[PDB]
């Protein structure tokens, strides 16, 4: 209950300066493509596939913990690993330039 | 079943038929696509947790993450339409009906 | 040899930031192998009790099954006191 | 310092865990006379 | 493409197709089709015009929305079974989901839609892929789960696709839409047999891969895509049209070829099971793909089509495409009826 | 009880971001070798009331869907006072088992108001500018994220107060300093502070702005006492915890007052160039030493705790 | 009542699914998935998926669904047409959402209710499990065993990943 | 189906230790210790019979073995013991490295009055062994007879007759 009185709150206050910020007294009488450039596609792309393989480390502390650590270690590098690997392969594809 | 499976299951239904009946814009139909992914997530989450199958519970991140790179794969190809004809509209596409 | 010091160099001088990534890169990869404390991080976890002992029903043949914790037979943690 | 640090907060949650494996079977004596308590119970009301 | 990334693209198609065949758990079968899509799309796009790009996306929309489907059974079969062992589905709306599903990747009628205009718009080797490799992946689910499989589902398919497949061929001019609605008839063949003997299924596929990587193989060492450009065949290479008329009279199921065996075989399973309407129907409706294999021959092989001046211009150039395999395949197309008792290795 | 709590840390934050503006501009000043605000109170200390009067009774100056271009602030605001709740100072007002990865899934949501913002604008070229900002957020978050993942691995858990026990006896920036290196830069192009303040910089060549504004210097001062607790842990004696706060607070004031010191001394990336510092220079070095922050508690039988 | 949580969650699901189904202009049918994806992972945060749950967020909405806006903001719609202004998004959003009432009046009258299949309204804390006194998260421990039990798992997604990377930089270079 | 058979409420009945969690968890590695033998056979009971109903004797044995324990402690130790446990309960995480003063104090006094040694680190997490008259459970699981095995093949593989005798086949 406490954590859904927090974000509650939060977001109701939030609300409430975004109203009064908006209405004061004045005291007055009186769907195309967007220039589309295709390197910024591909950044959030990557950002995309890079983040997939983060959701995929996280648990790593956890398995540390794990009596299986020649095989948790082979498959955390494992990963990393390719990982770097699609980094050099953008890298060298000039996926990271923004020339031309 | 247990109730929440009534509206969990509905909403796959919803997005299905929102993906079966397309308008004009692709992404729209992208985003039902999505959606289906995501009833899916919540109601294998949901079986597995209930019914304490602690292997299972790494299956709905899987899913997750391949259900991601499908969908980036599907914006990549929605960009190249868009190059081609300036819209995502779906109504283009029919080259291939000759 | 000396092509390979000479390539070292060539790259120590223009791309430091890529030397010293691969370099911590082999390092991960290969010193787990070369450590003797790797062994240890495979006992420590086995000796965290994270459920139950359940015991054994005693069939009069167990002499290496201690009868009260406080026996002395049984794994012993002695040496995770001295690490 | 990092190591000598947790190998000492391994040896501390040892100590914490059989803690609890020492107090496991009161608890668990406890929460099955609950539990049939409490079906016992809800049998009374059923049956009227 | 880079050759050594189409190499890496071609061995994760096979891959992904590897992972569904040996798979025991249903997590790993929708993985396997999934990596599969994701590596097939670069190879339908490959020559980078509308027409690819409208396919890719076609295609793409189609397999996502099976998968969308498939993963659905398989989650309903976890509620009501709580495994994920791939075998017999455990309820029967997620065995018509997963029925439905597979149908769909299999572009079987009347999910067939996507065939004749994917095939269309990519070139002929992505095609070869599209309509023979890719059937493997969902023909060796079907193969596993067809003990809860809905027999009316199942055969209402197979006819659809056999009269769909027939019809939608005879308006066809351009090869590539007839080798697709080729493919729909002969899905329907295959399928129609399934509940009663998957071996025959087997046999079924393993012929019409061979026969059909015999056409494409051979569209593919002319560059023929429509039927006027193969009837410059005889003009260039007069082996070639003999060929392809050995072939397509094998596809039209003419005895003693190769391609009767299967037809043969699938009659006398479904016989046994006291099916004897079915298959008749079945028979007599597959002489409308003979109808449209015939027109081919008329105009590639038995006449002389009119030419061109500058086709005399080839005839001082060898061909050089690889051709790989096809003069094996050619005669595994034909020739293999005296071996028909083989298909007990299938077994 | 709780609600007062809640108060006890919102009001507080608003309030400390109102005379940040004022720590700013008098530091700034002073390395300018000038004042800032000294007039408008003693040593400037009305300087952010009357700032903030005169903001909100401003002429309120169409917008291209009502809907996102209200949602935008209210998304701003609101996900930056979310961020606090479970800061453990020392302790937090929601004591989550999993406040790290809260931490991150609330912050990676804090891009939508730079999208949103961007779709309302009803300008071709702030919806540039806004697409541009946002390809700078999410390419920091990946190393944030990687950065985050390898502390954690001797830390042992995604727990904040676990933090304050992995560095009872010694700060985490001594086996981390490289990984605090990369962090704190992070942090900078994560809020768009010089010299990554490119939004403020590629633009130039009332009560709605300033709620924009307080939302990032709350982000501002939350990321300082974050990096604060990540690698110059605080101990926490339980019965005399204000001693824990002084220390943390000064902590995360002499971070905070940094960020200023950089804005005063360097100028501005290019943004390919700070687009190639993330993905050519930071990522190669993240993801090298997440593979050794890996393996070293292996190695050294130094894996801390579950619990 | 908060004992019917889950099912409050789960309906205010559907509504929002309906509100990119009917399908308005992708800049409100995004605004619609983002919803349903919070409440998505509100329900699995009740039945114990704290990880599971949090992965929506940072995963689902933070990064998936971010691409999806930034992709529409630049490829799609840049402008977006007034909501339910279309007759046939307002009829589809309109029926979509009387059917969900309608479910939702008689499960709560009846305790229960036959859309097509039988469902129970008694309200899914009924389900639960009864004891837990575990030190540790059983969620945890599943997700975590990816790197010791799920080798072959790793292996084939990672791989996956990484040939998303080389066939979507084919698939643009166009 | 039949009834599910209860104890009657009568049955449950038993005399409880209400001290709090600090209390239990400041005296829990003496308890372990002196404990151990009617707490196994307890935990023996309840692995092997896998049904609360058929323990509840040797639950009710555990609650009293408990209950001399701190009857003990309050003859005796009583105060020292009261600070012990008073420092772990102000700990949010009740930590016992936050209190090692006091542990030190009650743990002389314990050694001192009653010869209690407090089990060293690894101790109580060992699998021992207990001695039960019980008998050892026949069919825990209340299995039904499993279903006959499929009729085996046995013999020697000879040629197929006549070979595949597919239609005019010869071979
Ligand atoms: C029982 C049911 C009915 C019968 C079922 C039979 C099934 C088929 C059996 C396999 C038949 C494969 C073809 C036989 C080889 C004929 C071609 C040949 O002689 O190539 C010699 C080959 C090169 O010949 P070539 O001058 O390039 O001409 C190629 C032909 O045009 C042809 O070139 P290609 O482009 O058509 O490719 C043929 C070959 C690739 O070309 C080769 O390199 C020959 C490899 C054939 C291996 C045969 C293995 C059979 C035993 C299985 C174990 O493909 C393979 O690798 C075979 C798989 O010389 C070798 O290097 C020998 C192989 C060394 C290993
Ligand atoms: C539980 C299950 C789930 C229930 C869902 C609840 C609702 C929640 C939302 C679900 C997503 C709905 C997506 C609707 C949508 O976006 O489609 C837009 C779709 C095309 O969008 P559009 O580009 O704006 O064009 C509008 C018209 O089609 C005009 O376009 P036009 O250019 O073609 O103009 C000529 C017009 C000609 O209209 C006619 O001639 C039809 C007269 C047939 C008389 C019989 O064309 C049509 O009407 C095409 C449809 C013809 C009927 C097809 C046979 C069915 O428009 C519609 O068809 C509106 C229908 C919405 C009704 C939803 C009913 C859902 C029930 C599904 C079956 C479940 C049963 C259990
Ligand atoms: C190398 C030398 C090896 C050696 O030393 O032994 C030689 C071998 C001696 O073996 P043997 O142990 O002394 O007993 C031989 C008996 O004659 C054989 O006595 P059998 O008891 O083994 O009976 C033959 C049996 C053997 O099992 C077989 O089925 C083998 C298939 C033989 C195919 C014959 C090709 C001609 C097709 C008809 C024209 O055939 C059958 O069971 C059913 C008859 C299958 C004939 C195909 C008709 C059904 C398919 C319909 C489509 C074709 C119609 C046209 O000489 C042969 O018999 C030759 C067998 C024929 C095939 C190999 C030669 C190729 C012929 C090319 C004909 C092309 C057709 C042109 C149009
Ligand atoms: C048994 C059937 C075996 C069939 C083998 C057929 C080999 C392919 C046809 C040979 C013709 C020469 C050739 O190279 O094939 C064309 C195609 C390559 O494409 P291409 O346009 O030539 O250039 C590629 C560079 N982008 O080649 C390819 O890309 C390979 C496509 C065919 C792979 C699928 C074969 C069917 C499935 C076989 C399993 C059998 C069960
Ligand atoms: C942008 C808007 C902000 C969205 C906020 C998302 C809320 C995500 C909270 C998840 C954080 C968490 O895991 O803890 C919260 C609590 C579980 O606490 P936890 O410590 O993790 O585990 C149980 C106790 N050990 O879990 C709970 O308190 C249950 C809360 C369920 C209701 C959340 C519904 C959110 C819907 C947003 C739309
Ligand atoms: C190169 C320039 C780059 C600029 C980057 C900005 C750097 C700012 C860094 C600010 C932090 C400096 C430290 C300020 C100390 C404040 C007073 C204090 O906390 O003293 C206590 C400290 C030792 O105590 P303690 O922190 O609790 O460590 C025990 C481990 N838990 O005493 C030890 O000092
Ligand atoms: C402390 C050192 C002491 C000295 C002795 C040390 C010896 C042991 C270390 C041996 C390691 C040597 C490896 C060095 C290889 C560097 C190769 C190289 O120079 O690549 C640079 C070049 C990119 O440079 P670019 O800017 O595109 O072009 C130049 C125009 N101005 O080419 C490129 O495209 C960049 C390479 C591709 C990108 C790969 C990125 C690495 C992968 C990221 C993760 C890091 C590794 C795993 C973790
Ligand atoms: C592109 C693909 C890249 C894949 C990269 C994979 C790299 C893997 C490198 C290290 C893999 C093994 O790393 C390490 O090796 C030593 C070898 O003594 C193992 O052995 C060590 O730990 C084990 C515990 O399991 C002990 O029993 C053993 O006494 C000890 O020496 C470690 O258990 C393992 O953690
Ligand atoms: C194409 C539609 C795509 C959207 C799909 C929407 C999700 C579908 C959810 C299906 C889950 C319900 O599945 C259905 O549940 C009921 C509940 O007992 C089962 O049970 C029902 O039929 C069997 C018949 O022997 C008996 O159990 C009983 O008569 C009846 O309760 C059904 O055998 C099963 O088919
Ligand atoms: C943070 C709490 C602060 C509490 C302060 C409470 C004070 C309430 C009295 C506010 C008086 C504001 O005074 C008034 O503000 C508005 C702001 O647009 C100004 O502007 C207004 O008048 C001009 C013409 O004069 C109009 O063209 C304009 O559209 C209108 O906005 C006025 O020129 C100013 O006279
Ligand atoms: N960038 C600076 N440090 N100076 C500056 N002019 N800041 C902006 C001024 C400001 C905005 C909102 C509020 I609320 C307040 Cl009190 C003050």
């Amino acid at each position: 209950m406490n954590l859904m009185l927090a974000l509650l709150t939060n977001f109701t206050l939030a609300t409430l300066l975004v109203i009064i910020a908006f209405w004061l007294p004045q005291l007055n009488v009186y769907s195309a493509r967007l220039p589309f450039s295709m390197k910024f596609f591909l950044v959030a792309i990557t950002f995309l596939l890079f983040d997939l393989e983060i959701a995929l480390l996280l648990p790593l502390p956890w398995a540390s913990q794990t009596a299986n650590l020649n095989t948790m270690l082979t498959m955390a590098l494992f990963l990393i690993i390719l990982l770097a690997v699609s980094l050099a392969y953008e890298w060298t594809q000039k996926g990271l330039e923004w020339t031309e | 079943m247990s109730m929440v499976y009534m509206n969990i299951m509905m909403a796959f239904t919803v997005s299905l038929v929102g993906l079966l009946m397309y308008r004009s814009h692709l992404m729209s139909s992208l985003l039902c696509l999505e959606g289906m992914m995501l009833s899916l997530f919540v109601m294998a989450a949901l079986t597995i947790l209930n019914s304490h199958f602690t292997l299972a519970s790494m299956m709905p991140i899987i899913l997750l993450v391949f259900a991601a790179c499908e969908a980036a794969l599907g914006l990549s190809l929605l960009v190249m339409v868009s190059n081609t004809y300036g819209t995502d509209y779906v109504q283009n596409l029919n080259l291939l009906q000759c | 040899a000396e092509r390979v010091a000479a390539f070292l160099k060539n790259v120590w001088a223009k791309e430091p930031v890529l030397v010293a990534s691969f370099a911590i890169a082999g390092l991960a990869v290969i010193l787990p192998t070369l450590s003797p404390y790797t062994k240890y991080s495979l006992m420590i976890n086995r000796a965290t009790p994270y459920n139950y002992p359940v015991p054994l029903r005693d069939d009069g043949n167990m002499p290496d099954v201690p009868s009260h914790p406080q026996d002395p037979q049984g794994p012993s943690l002695e040496w995770l006191k001295r690490l | 310092s990092m190591m000598k640090w947790n190998r000492e907060r391994r040896r501390l949650q040892i100590e914490d865990f059989e803690a609890r494996i020492a107090l496991m079977p009161l608890l668990q004596a406890e929460k099955d006379r609950r539990v049939l308590q409490m079906l016992r119970e809800n049998l009374e009301e059923e049956a009227t | 493409m880079n050759p050594i990334i189409f190499i890496i693209i071609l061995l994760t198609i096979m891959l992904g197709t590897i992972i569904v065949m040996i798979s025991s758990h249903w997590l790993l079968v929708w993985i396997g089709f999934e990596m599969n899509m994701l590596a097939i799309i670069p190879i339908m796009m490959k020559n980078h015009n509308p027409r690819a790009t409208e396919a890719s996306t076609k295609y793409f929309l189609t397999q996502s929305t099976a998968s969308m489907l498939l993963m659905m059974a398989v989650i309903i079969n976890l509620m009501f079974s709580g495994q994920w062992t791939v075998m017999k589905l455990f309820n029967p709306m997620a065995s018509m989901l997963m029925t439905m599903a597979l149908a769909m990747k299999l572009g079987m009628a009347p999910f067939h839609f996507w065939v004749p205009e994917v095939t269309q718009g990519i070139p002929l080797s992505s095609g070869l892929i599209l309509l023979t490799w890719q059937k493997l992946a969902p023909m060796s689910v079907l193969y596993q789960i067809f003990p809860s499989i809905n027999l009316n589902l199942i055969l209402t398919l197979s006819v659809l696709s056999i009269l769909i497949g027939g019809w939608g061929g005879l308006n066809q001019t351009q090869l590539r839409k007839i080798m697709a609605y080729s493919s729909i008839a002969h899905m329907g063949w295959m399928t129609a047999v399934l509940p009663y003997n998957p071996t025959m299924t087997l046999l079924n596929l393993i012929i019409y891969i061979i026969m059909t990587s015999t056409m494409f193989t051979m569209f593919m060492a002319n560059s023929t895509t429509t039927t006027l450009s193969l009837s410059h065949t005889w003009n260039k290479t007069p082996i070639m049209t003999v060929l392809i008329l050995a072939t397509l009279l094998s596809m039209g199921g003419l005895p003693p070829l190769s391609g009767f065996m299967p037809k043969w075989m699938i009659i006398q399973e479904m016989t046994k099971n006291n099916s004897i309407i079915l298959p008749t129907f079945m028979a007599i409706t597959a002489l409308l793909n003979l109808y449209f294999y015939m027109r081919l021959t008329y105009s590639t092989t038995l006449t002389m089509f009119p030419s061109t001046n500058n086709m005399k211009m080839k005839w001082q150039f060898p061909l050089m495409k690889k051709m790989t395999f096809l003069p094996t395949m050619v005669v595994l197309s034909t020739m293999m009826l005296p071996l028909t008792p083989m298909l007990s290795v299938l077994e | 009880m709780f609600m007062i709590n809640i108060l006890m840390l919102i009001i507080p934050i608003l309030l400390a971001v109102a005379f940040l503006t004022l720590v700013e501009r008098k530091v700034l000043g002073y390395m300018q070798l000038r004042k800032g605000p000294n007039v408008v109170g003693p040593y400037g200390l009305l300087q952010p009331i009357a700032d903030a009067i005169k903001l909100f009774i401003k002429e309120p100056l169409a917008t291209s869907s009502a809907s996102m271009f209200i949602l935008a602030p209210i998304m701003a605001l609101g996900l930056a006072l979310t961020m606090w709740i479970p800061l453990p100072m020392p302790y937090p007002l929601i004591n989550m088992n999993l406040g790290v990865l809260f931490m991150l899934a609330m912050s990676s949501l804090a891009v939508y108001s730079i999208l949103w913002s961007g779709w309302a604008s009803n300008s071709k070229y702030a919806l540039i500018g806004a697409l541009r900002a946002v390809a700078q957020t999410i390419s920091y978050e990946v190393t944030l994220a990687i950065i985050l993942l390898s502390v954690l691995l001797m830390s042992g858990s995604f727990t904040l107060s676990t933090l304050i026990t992995t560095q009872e006896q010694m700060w985490l920036i001594l086996p981390a300093w490289p990984l605090a290196m990369m962090w704190f830069i992070s942090t900078l192009a994560e809020t768009n502070r010089a010299p990554f303040d490119l939004t403020e910089g590629e633009s130039e060549l009332a009560g709605p702005f300033a709620l924009f504004f307080m939302a990032e210097y709350a982000n501002i001062i939350m990321m300082n006492i974050f990096t604060a607790i990540l690698f110059l842990g605080t101990s926490h004696n339980p019965h005399m915890p204000e001693l824990y706060t002084i220390n943390f607070t000064i902590k995360s004031l002499l971070l905070t007052m940094s960020f200023l010191w950089i804005r005063a001394s360097y100028p501005r990336f290019r943004y390919d160039q700070l687009m190639h510092l993330l993905w050519k220079n930071f990522l190669p070095l993240t993801l090298a030493l997440c593979m050794w922050h890996v393996s070293l508690p292996i190695l050294t039988s130094g894996i801390p705790p579950q619990t | 009542m908060m004992l019917y949580i889950v099912f409050i969650l789960s309906v205010i699901f559907v509504m929002g699914f309906v509100g990119f189904s009917s399908k308005p202009s992708p800049i409100y049918g995004g605004l619609g998935l983002i919803v349903s994806g919070g409440v998505g992972c509100g329900i699995v945060l009740n039945f114990g998926g704290s990880f599971l749950g949090l992965m929506v967020f940072l995963i689902y909405l933070g990064g998936m669904m971010v691409v999806f806006g930034y992709t529409t903001a630049m490829a799609t719609e840049q402008y977006p047409e007034i909501w339910l202004s279309n007759k046939a998004v307002l009829g589809a959003f309109v029926t979509g959402l009387l059917m969900e009432f309608f479910m939702v009046y008689y499960v709560l009258k009846d305790k229960e209710v036959e859309v097509v299949f039988e469902f129970n309204g008694l309200g899914d804390w009924v389900i639960y499990d009864t004891g837990d006194s575990g030190f540790f998260s059983e969620e945890a421990m599943g997700i975590a065993a990816l790197y010791s039990y799920g080798t072959w798992l790793v292996i084939v997604t990672g791989w996956s990943l990484l040939i998303g990377v080389v066939v979507i930089m084919e698939i643009t270079r166009g | 189906p039949g009834i599910v058979e209860l104890p009657s409420l009568e049955d449950l009945k038993v005399q409880e230790v209400k001290v709090s969690s600090s209390v239990l968890k400041a005296a829990a590695h003496h308890y372990g210790a002196q404990c151990d033998k009617p707490n196994k056979e307890f935990m023996l009971c309840r692995w092997e019979e896998k049904d609360p109903r058929r323990c509840l004797e040797e639950g009710k044995l555990v609650n009293q073995c408990a209950l001399e324990f701190f009857r003990q402690i309050k003859r005796h130790c009583a105060e020292p013991f009261t600070e012990y446990w008073t420092c772990i309960d102000y700990s949010g995480l009740q930590l016992f490295r936050r209190c090692r003063k006091q542990q030190a104090q009650f743990d002389e006094c314990v050694l001192d009055k009653l010869g209690w040694v407090r089990p060293d680190l690894g101790d109580l997490s060992k699998v021992t062994k207990v001695k039960t008259d019980r008998p050892l459970p026949e069919n825990p699981y209340h299995s039904r007879a499993r279903p006959e095995p499929n009729p085996e093949v046995e013999g020697d593989l000879k040629p197929a007759r006549h070979g595949s005798r597919l239609f005019f086949w010869t071979m």
